[PDB]
């Protein structure tokens, strides 16, 4: 997984919130973005090393500040099968926050 | 003649929630022959000053 889009019309008319997670970083950003771009993704097993990604944002506008910090995702070593982690998230809005 | 930066949203469909702004224009009508033209009559333009 990588990020969530929050907005009213998913366009650059208003400030729409986006999240971008690096392998060792997270970026949480609200600004006016018109349409997220998806890079070329047709590769399953030949490309074991995952690279040539990111650059998914749109044209810049009147942007606020980001929250570059340590990522929250933690992975444990999968040993002897069926060892995976379930991640839970809740988003809400009380008095704008 | 004023600095003309007195833009107030006049009317819109939704009463605003606390600490909420709308960076948008509208062609508010109140409903008859749904219109999006710049004409003042029955296609009333908010954001006066």
């Amino acid at each position: 997984i990588r990020g969530w889009i929050f907005g009213t019309t998913l366009d650059s008319k208003t400030q729409s919130l986006l999240i971008v997670n690096n392998a060792t970083n997270v970026v949480i950003k609200v600004c006016e973005f018109q349409f997220c771009n998806d890079p070329f993704l047709d590769h399953k097993n030949n490309k074991s090393w995952m690279e040539s990604e990111f650059r998914v944002y749109s044209s810049a506008n009147n942007c606020t500040f980001e929250y570059v910090s340590q990522p929250f995702l933690m992975d444990l070593e999968g040993k002897q099968g069926n060892f995976k982690n379930l991640r839970e998230f809740v988003f809400k809005n009380i008095d704008g926050y | 003649s004023g600095n003309y930066n007195y833009l107030y949203r006049l009317f819109r469909k939704s009463n605003l929630k606390p600490f909420e702004r709308d960076i948008s224009t509208e062609i508010y009508q109140a409903g008859n022959k749904p219109c999006n033209g710049v004409a003042g009559f029955n296609c009333y333009f908010p954001l006066r000053s």
